[PDB]
RNA sequence: GGGUCUCGCGGAACCGGUGAGUACACCGGAAUCCAGGAAACUGGAUUUGGGCGUGCCCCCGCGAGACC
């Protein structure tokens, strides 16, 4: 008996004094309750705009919102700063709610190429029978960004996962780690172990390599 | 003034129970309808559960059905989320927040409270592993060095990360844990600094995690011979 | 008597719309009767309590009862 809300974009980039745009299409219902919420990390979502187009009382009116038949749009006509945020639009009817996916609005700046660098495990950690190498990238800018590790020249699959922190408050930068983790018996097998990145900053992709047990 | 407040949030294994309560104060809820609405760790907003208090009339996500029952006691001004068959899929913080009017409307939901963390997980509480990521033996990129901790192999989140006991931050990187397959998190916290000062300055990472007691200090040096 | 409760009997059919937020206010098709016309139609009179999860609920009138 759910309702649905398809948002988009996921993510959008820009700048202070932008307008910016955000939309939801709502799927089963034709419901008007249609709500836009802004929430920032840690913290509870706020509402902004109710009923697709009333603004909330509090929010500063570059907040507005329309609808053109299945279609609910945000505006913000001129970002400010403290409007970096998540955007969350929201349809109810007499029973079900429901809310769209999400659109993260980010600080655009200028292309940034990573710093990347490399770690072995270190000799404690394989006492336990565990080895994690990990590749950092260092304050880069768009946040797309391909990481790819050979072992003995051999493409891994499977066995890496990788976090990525927050837009730099500073510098609007972002960086990452990639780990990845192998069993004792298998890392001490191999020789050669890379990380090989792919990003907009780069004219060919970046390669750090170690070998195990070298200098 | 107007106040929400979620409580009874917690750890419980798979198939185990918990309840929710969410009390308001400096209105009544018999005025409004009460919404709960969850967030899983990284992802977006999903409706949980709607009541009119007035009427008790009840509406539930798909995704809860027969496992989640929501009720409101005018009395106490509360509403609470009984939460029976719980999953791995159902940790998240769960908000509560009110809707003007006593039956349907077009208001949004104008008040959240902060929400009540609720972990669903058969792992054991364990503190953290950790290992150095020795700085490289060349000049990394632009005369500077990388180097930090590998806090590995701990339940439940929170760990807590500094450098040189706070003396430290500029250049810091702490990312955010991953949940591994194993059912325990893992997470690094990486610095640049100076390539001139690896002989002279030392760096120690200091990870505390409060659900197991465990605090650890850990100097990070070059890999030598 | 007045409050809560409970039970019984009543409160034209169908479709759609506006504004609410409860279970209300309103509007258009429509229906029944009369008259006119060969017909398409036209004029006059009269007319249904509501909510949404559509099978359950709220409300109104009448009757019976229980408890303060």
């Amino acid at each position: 008996s759910d309702i649905q809300m398809t948002q988009s974009p996921s993510s959008l980039s820009a700048s202070v004094g932008d307008r910016v745009t955000i939309t939801c299409r709502a799927s089963q219902s034709v419901s008007s309750a249609v709500a836009w919420y802004q929430q920032k990390p840690g913290k509870a979502p706020k509402l902004l705009i109710y009923s697709a187009s009333s603004l909330y009382s509090g929010v500063p009116s570059r907040f507005s919102g329309s609808r053109s038949g299945t279609d609910f749009t945000l505006t913000i006509s001129s970002l400010q700063p403290e409007d970096f945020a998540t955007y969350y639009c929201q349809q109810s009817s007499y029973y079900p709610s429901t809310f769209g996916q999400g659109t993260k609005v980010e600080i655009k700046r200028t292309v940034a190429a990573p710093s990347v660098f490399i770690f072995p495990p270190s000799d404690e950690q394989l006492k336990s029978g565990t080895a994690s190498v990990v590749c950092l990238l260092n304050n880069f800018y768009p946040r797309e960004a391909k990481v790819q590790w050979k072992v003995d020249n051999a493409l891994q699959s499977g066995n890496s996962q990788e976090s990525v922190t927050e837009q730099d408050s500073k510098d609007s930068t972002y960086s990452l780690s990639s780990t990845l983790t192998l069993s004792k018996a298998d890392y001490e097998k191999h020789k050669v172990y890379a990380c090989e990145v792919t990003h907009q900053g780069l004219s060919s992709p970046v390669t750090k390599s170690f070998n195990r047990g070298e200098c | 003034e107007v106040q929400l407040v979620e409580s009874g949030g917690g750890l419980v294994q798979p198939g185990g129970s918990l309840r929710l309560s969410c009390a308001a104060s400096g209105f009544y809820i018999s005025s409004y309808s009460i919404h709960w609405v969850r967030q899983a760790p990284g992802k977006g907003l999903e409706w949980v559960a709607s009541i009119y208090p007035s009427y008790g009339y009840t509406s539930y996500a798909d995704s809860v059905k027969g496992r989640f029952t929501i009720s409101a006691d005018t009395s106490k001004n509360t509403a609470y989320l009984q939460m029976n068959s719980l999953r791995a899929e159902d940790t998240a913080v769960y908000y509560c927040a009110r809707r003007y009017r006593s039956y349907y409307s077009r208001y949004g939901f104008d008040y959240w409270g902060q929400g009540t963390l609720v972990t669903v997980s058969s792992a054991s509480t364990k503190g953290p592993s950790v290992f150095p990521l020795a700085p490289s033996s060349k000049s990394t990129s632009g005369g500077t060095a990388a180097l930090g901790c590998l806090v590995k192999d701990y339940f439940p989140e929170p760990v807590t990360v500094s450098w040189n006991s706070g003396a430290l931050t500029s250049g810091v990187h702490t990312f955010p844990a991953v949940l591994q397959s194993s059912g325990l998190y893992s997470l690094s916290s990486v610095v640049t600094v100076p390539s001139s000062s690896l002989g002279t300055q030392t760096y120690i990472c200091n990870v505390n995690h409060k659900p197991s007691n465990t605090k650890v200090d850990k100097k990070v040096e070059p890999k030598s011979c």
